[PDB]
């Protein structure tokens, strides 16, 4: 199960909604799943500090 | 079965390592200690990454 | 998991293991992920590779 | 709950003279014979020693001292 | 029937910007409840204010290039959604940016307003190169009930809610023989408008402001 | 066969629909196969293996 | 029933003797829960004394594998019931049909690991409408025999024991029927003889302190085992030849 | 700030009915109704049935000369036994029906704090001319699930062996679905009204069953609030 769910999370196709955009980072990219507004495998490139 | 008896179980268990063995012991890791976790019914839980 | 391990020792890889799996148990779950009769797939080439 | 004892090994790494210091130790803790050196958090005896290697504050060599000292305490009240 | 009222068991916080709580004893599912309705609260429906509309007195496009600045136009573009704006008693207010600086451009080359505050002053929305660079925008900012995208809506994402992530864990709740009960614990960070407690209060308080036309005792 | 008879008992031709989280509310995403099935119950009581 | 079988369900539910099949046709002249009165055909009669169908069902017996084998009605009063028809369901048996399991609604989707392996997750509505809650029937018995010491005795009067336990017993220390009890509960009091037993000095000084003197009797006491609790349903008494039976008895 | 109220009660059937409010804000459906259907499905007021005895009838494993049903299969009957009762807390009835016949669940002599359902359900069935039976249920108010098995623990002795027990099951609730669509209304643009579709047992009227959620929903709140 795990390694389903996390390849599931890791996966992108092409026109989920809201692809393409930005965010600040982790924080925002989940405020966008949560909330329902975004999807989870959009091609959204953002910021993150590693 | 007094309450009080209970919570002495929860004071003796507290750090108290116990071992779990899987019936066909190929390897070393057949036998592995885990700290007990008390749990209503009868069935035993393991943890799947184990 | 593995570069965890020789990069920041045990004690953080034991925490990455088990967040890993919560998580993943967590999401698995809610993405339906589920199987059918319709999602096996017979090719329609089928019944003539066969013949 | 003491999960993982690596940086209690460090101290000693060879993973079994860690347990036989730590369980010399947790005696004289259990088996009154002592007071703790850490402040007892609830932990049980057997977790308070591997804390008490952690520090650095106990070991083979440092208890070998004390029990050497108490060796001739005891021979200091008989005359 | 009675029932079983839950009392704050602990409470603990890192910073100002995060903090966490957990609320025992509770009932089965309750730990459920009030989490998950607590965070649609907490993500989709909270004042806040923020950054909504900007343009460029450079050039006009979210693509398009500047004589001077480092950095590309979509960046200071996000930047400005990392904004943290609290204006006191007042709904829109645009204010403008004037710096021409060699250097850095904090949040602090803007021009204060009647009531505009800032928590994030020294906030960079741009880096600046050499020689002169006049560059002098003009923001526009709003106010909002919770996230509405920038598409739906230069565009900038409007983010009002004053917290920037949410998250609710049930656990076990050890009740002197009561079996299964739960644990409610919360770890929610925000953006500096407010602070957690208060926030976690005031979205527990929209609640009561909504069931409100039923009580009995 | 079946895809006619779920036709007539106003079901779904795919045998599948959309599952509601109990805890959280919203919908498991990517249909979900539910229905009926016979379960057997094994002698293998763990009231009796414990 | 099986909400999908595959027919051949009569044919193991009738073959099994868990049934109860109708031999002669007629139409049920009384039903109940004990025996069921079968008024057979006038033309399908012998021509002598007539006779009826009247049938006995099987009560609550205790199968090989200590669970529980019983046959309910399934037909009215005054019915019309040709050769072959159930007059009776036993276990796992639907009007005919082999009930081997129950319809449960499945739902395929994992759910946060708690079925991680081949674990199964069921909902707490099954557990309450008791569609699983399976029947077991124990057989413990108590067997007082001669011993070294003189033959055992399987009266009430137990050394050792406390007024709550005995108050389940009769005049004989045998459990009443219906009576329920959990495990370590007495349902037979017996105690064997044993003398010659020179306790420590330190024990005959509690002896002289409170007066408290020793039983020359030990204790058999057939009780429940530990970790399952009923209801008793049958109690049988076998006694040797001669010796003459308790009040029980 | 737009605070619901209720705006459409009515109950189809006896046990399914309907429920609906509109002045919800963006979204607000979901959020009201998942957490308040599951306070519904698990905590409501609810009575059943609890002690029952029969005339020389000393265990559930036995069968009565005359009834064609079997004593287990009577008490699976008696927690599908809807009542109400108000004043009381603990009530205990006393049922003598004899004659062949199905024995209708009105049969029961009515107490003055008492009021049954559905009388039409089925207890058990007497096939013999002279069958008669006496019983006393005893039905009381309670909480969500309560099974026998747990139940004898708070010790109370029973002296009477011929007192059985029954499983629990205080629940008026049965089932519970929420919707929400686009609704225009009065002074706004575009918002959701949420529509709570149940099905009750006929014990608790639809009304209270809200009512009294949303009175213990927000009794969880009381770690931060004081009186609005």
């Amino acid at each position: 199960d795990v390694v389903l769910g996390l390849y599931y999370m890791t996966r992108d196709c092409v026109n989920a909604k809201g692809e393409g955009m930005v965010l600040t980072g982790p924080k925002e990219a989940e405020r966008l799943y949560r909330s329902g507004l975004a999807s989870l495998h959009a091609r959204v490139k953002v910021r993150i500090t590693e | 079965e007094e309450a009080v008896v209970w919570d002495i179980l929860d004071e003796v268990i507290r750090e108290h390592p116990v071992l779990l063995n899987r019936a066909p012991t190929l390897h070393r890791l057949g036998i592995q200690a885990f700290e007990p976790v008390l749990i209503e019914g009868k069935a035993i839980q393991l943890h799947p990454l184990v | 998991l593995n570069t965890c391990y020789r990069i920041l020792g045990l004690k953080p890889t034991v925490i990455f293991a088990d967040q890993i799996m919560y998580t993943g148990f967590a999401y698995a779950a809610r993405s339906g992920a589920s199987v059918g009769i319709d999602d096996m797939v017979i090719p329609e080439k089928k019944h003539e590779i066969i013949s | 709950a003491r999960v993982t004892v690596q940086d209690a090994v460090e101290k000693i790494g060879n993973r079994f003279d860690l347990v036989l210091v730590a369980a010399r130790r947790a005696r004289q803790m259990q088996v009154g014979g002592k007071d703790p050196l850490v402040p007892e958090e609830n932990d049980k005896t057997t977790v308070i020693a591997l804390r008490e290697i952690e520090e650095g504050l106990i070991n083979n060599q440092i208890l070998d001292v004390r029990e050497r000292q108490e060796q001739q305490e005891q021979e200091a009240a008989e005359l | 029937t009675e029932f079983l009222k839950p009392r704050l068991v602990d409470i603990e916080q890192v910073s100002s910007t995060h903090a966490k709580v957990t609320l025992e004893p509770l009932e089965r599912g309750f730990g459920h409840t009030l989490g998950n309705a607590l965070r649609r609260i907490l993500l989709s429906s909270m004042p806040g204010c923020a950054v909504t509309e900007v343009e460029i007195d450079g050039v006009l496009h979210e693509y398009s290039t500047k004589e001077g600045v480092q950095e590309d136009i979509l960046e200071i573009l996000l930047n400005l959604k990392g904004l943290a704006v609290r204006v006191q008693g007042k709904d829109e207010v645009i204010l403008t940016l004037n710096k021409s600086g060699i250097g850095p451009v904090t949040a602090a080359d803007i021009t204060h307003d009647g009531d505009v505050e800032i928590v994030k002053p020294q906030h960079v929305i741009c880096h600046l190169t050499d020689e002169n660079a006049s560059i002098s925008m003009r923001i526009k900012v709003q106010r909002g009930r919770g996230y509405v995208p920038a598409s739906t809506r230069l565009l900038v994402d409007a983010c009002y809610s004053p917290v920037e992530r949410i998250a609710y864990n049930v656990e076990a709740a050890r009740v002197e023989q009561r079996t299964d009960l739960d644990k409610l614990v919360i770890e929610m960070e925000t953006n500096g408008t407010i602070d957690p407690e208060e926030a976690i209060r005031r979205a527990a308080t929209i609640l009561a402001e909504q069931l409100e036309a039923f009580v009995d005792l | 066969e079946i895809k006619e008879l779920l036709k007539l008992g106003d079901l779904p031709t795919s045998g599948q629909i959309r599952l509601y989280d109990g805890r959280t509310g919203e919908q498991f995403e990517r249909p979900v196969t539910v229905g009926y099935m016979y379960m057997l119950k094994l002698n293998h009581l763990v009231d009796d293996k414990m | 029933k099986p909400l999908v079988g595959t027919g051949m369900e009569r044919a193991v539910a009738v073959d099994s003797g868990v049934t109860a099949v109708a031999k002669r046709g007629g139409v049920v002249q009384y039903v109940d829960a004990s025996r069921i009165v079968i008024k057979v055909n006038e033309d399908e009669m012998y021509p002598g004394e007539a006779g009826i169908d009247i049938y006995n069902l099987t009560k609550y017996t205790r199968s090989n594998q200590n669970t529980c084998i019983n046959q309910m009605p399934c037909v009215s009063l005054g019915e019309p019931v040709e050769r072959g028809d159930v007059l009776a369901d036993g276990p796992s048996t639907d009007l005919g049909e082999l009930a081997l399991g129950q319809n449960m609604r499945v739902a395929f989707m994992p759910w946060n690991g708690y079925n991680f392996e081949d674990s199964i997750l069921v909902s707490e509505r099954v557990v309450q409408e008791d569609r699983f809650t399976t029947i077991h029937i124990q057989e413990l018995a108590c067997v007082s025999r001669d011993t070294k010491l003189g033959p055992e005795e399987i009266t009430a009067d137990i050394p050792n024991v406390g007024e709550a336990a005995l108050s389940k017993l009769d005049e004989s220390g045998i459990v009443y029927i219906g009576a329920e009890v959990t495990g370590g509960d007495i349902l037979v009091g017996k105690v064997t003889p044993k003398g010659e037993t020179q306790l420590t000095p330190e024990e005959k000084l509690l002896r002289a302190i409170f007066g408290e003197k020793a039983s020359d009797v030990k204790d058999s006491s057939l009780r429940v085992p530990n970790g399952v609790s009923g209801t008793v349903i049958d109690v049988q008494v076998f006694t040797r030849d001669g010796v003459e039976k308790d009040k029980r008895a």
